[PDB]
């Protein structure tokens, strides 16, 4: 019945379309740094940082994400990077933060997204404890039908989780950090995504494909309604242990409903996850712990959200923490040219 | 915290043997078993990992590994002793004496990330070590012969 609510048949035939059209003609260059005013970090990773920034002409404020390219070199993730930018311009999804310029110069990589002023919900994750069940169903309904639409382009996101999923103004999700998107219609074997949601054939490097996604929504799922992962431990070699074994133990707050889809969606066995059987993304959609969702209602984005961060205006930023500032300089030699040039 | 994301290097096989006696063998085996890499390994992987780790002869004083470095290799102690000992907010402290047995550098088979601690040979020792990727191509490739589907 869930499945049966919406037809995306069509819908994912166009959006497929327009995504191969879109990705072999990114634009380059189409708008510079001097062109907006850096206001303060949001976040920061290992290439560099996000910032808000302000548009001068326009007055709007954006996100920038920075990466220094030889950083992105030295760390080996110049595919990884181009991949990233390639991807998250050719994309459109009411869950996916939108790519609104991107440039380089000398010596950084820069992403323009649109802000999402309500913060990471890993932040408010941490703060709230968990989530009800029926708020985590609420963003777990956002990112089904999110990798429906990325798995439909034979695309793999591997690196969900609450640090990289922003809370927008209406309380909806806003999927950020591209970095490990990749075109893959077979399988794939970078080892890559964030330790404690790492399925285990990407720790075994057996080759994987989008059912990784799948996992790794189980654990999302699971940290939402618990307030922690299934698998931790204070050591990564740890975490893995525990993740190769499967070996779940679900809190007794869990709904039976609830136990029975994580457990499909933590199968170690990836031939038996939910999500890579023959019905694909429909078994999850008509899963019990989904019955009361209005699939249609959530993509609309109609359906009232559970939680609404506070704020005040454009370029606030109290939904985020607070990162130590530093200015941006650019070097007056070409760093990495050759290896940047698609980007 | 906020966690952080893990990336190794790439390898797309769809787009390496160190002598050791039969006893060098069994024992380095023995000492791999419950290293979480290797009890994932089929039999035949288990051979031609073994057959790729080379041995590192130390000397008394000489530094195996020092703390923040970049890790590429996983080590696994056949002889001698070694210190460790981690920095901490500048304190330097030891955590440990080993006794011709141990392995450390586990992390490194699957990316790299800053050594967590300094491993001193505190006397002439022996050590196996396996590089990262080396390592990955050989298990790789394996698996990429697997039909899947
Ligand atoms: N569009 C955006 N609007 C607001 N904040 C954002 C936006 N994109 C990213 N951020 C914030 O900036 C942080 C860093 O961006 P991110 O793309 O995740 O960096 P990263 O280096 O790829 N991090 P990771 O690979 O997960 O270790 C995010 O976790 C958010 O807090
Ligand atoms: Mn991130
Ligand atoms: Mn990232």
């Amino acid at each position: 019945k869930g499945s049966e609510q919406e037809s995306v048949k069509e819908f994912l035939a166009k959006a497929k379309e327009d995504f191969l059209k879109k990705w072999e003609t990114p634009s380059q260059n189409t708008a510079q740094l001097d062109q907006f005013d850096r206001i303060k970090t949001l976040g920061t990773g290992s290439f560099g940082r996000v910032m808000l920034v302000k548009h001068k002409e326009s007055g709007n404020h954006y996100a920038m994400k920075i990466l220094d390219k030889q950083k992105v070199v030295k760390l080996k993730q110049i595919e990884h990077t181009l991949n990233e930018k390639r991807i998250l311009q050719a994309v459109n999804f009411p869950f996916l933060v939108k790519l609104e310029f991107s440039f380089k110069d000398n010596s950084n990589l820069y992403m323009v997204m649109e802000y999402v002023a309500g913060g990471e919900m890993f932040s408010h994750l941490r703060r709230i404890g968990r989530f009800s069940e029926p708020h985590a169903r609420f963003y777990a309904a956002q990112i089904v039908l999110t990798f429906e639409y990325l798995h439909s382009l034979d695309l793999i996101y591997r690196d969900l989780k609450p640090e990289n999923l922003l809370i927008d103004q209406q309380g909806y999700i806003q999927v950020t950090d591209f970095g490990f998107a990749k075109r893959v219609k077979g399988r794939t074997w970078t080892l890559c995504g964030t330790p404690e949601y790492l399925a285990p054939e990407i720790i075994l490097s057996k080759g994987y494909n989008k059912a990784v996604d799948w996992w790794a929504l189980g654990v999302l799922i699971y940290e939402m309604a618990a307030g922690y992962p299934p698998f931790f431990a204070d050591q990564p070699i740890q975490i893995y242990e525990k993740i190769v074994s499967g070996k779940v133990r679900f809190p007794s707050h869990f709904s039976s409903d609830l136990k029975d889809l994580l457990r499909n969606l933590l199968q170690v066995d990836l031939t038996k996850r939910f999500g890579n059987l023959k019905n694909g993304v429909n078994d999850i959609k008509n899963h019990k712990w989904f019955a009361t969702t209005d699939w249609i209602a959530i993509y609309q984005r109609k359906v009232e959200a559970p939680f609404i961060p506070k704020f005040k205006g454009p370029g606030d930023t109290s939904n985020f923490d607070d990162y130590e500032e530093e200015e941006i300089r650019v070097s007056i030699n070409e760093k990495c040219g050759k290896e940047f040039t698609e980007f | 915290t906020r966690r952080a994301s893990v990336c190794a290097e790439a390898y797309n096989p769809d787009e390496i043997i160190h002598p050791k006696t039969d006893d060098q063998r069994n024992r380095l085996q023995e000492a791999c078993k419950d290293i979480l890499l290797f009890k994932n390994l089929d039999p035949e992987q288990m051979s031609q990992v073994l057959d790729a780790m080379f041995e590192k002869l130390v000397k008394e004083g000489e530094h195996v590994i020092d703390q923040g470095d970049d890790g590429d290799n996983f080590y696994v102690i056949d002889r001698g002793t070694f210190d460790i000992y981690v920095k901490c907010d500048g304190v330097g402290r030891c955590v440990g004496n080993y006794d011709n047995r141990g392995s450390f550098g586990e992390l490194a088979l699957m990316y790299n990330t800053p050594r967590a601690a300094t491993i001193t040979a505190t006397s002439p020792g022996a050590l196996w070590g396996l590089d990262r990727v080396t390592f990955r191509r050989i298990i790789v490739k394996n698996n990429a012969k697997k039909r899947k589907m």
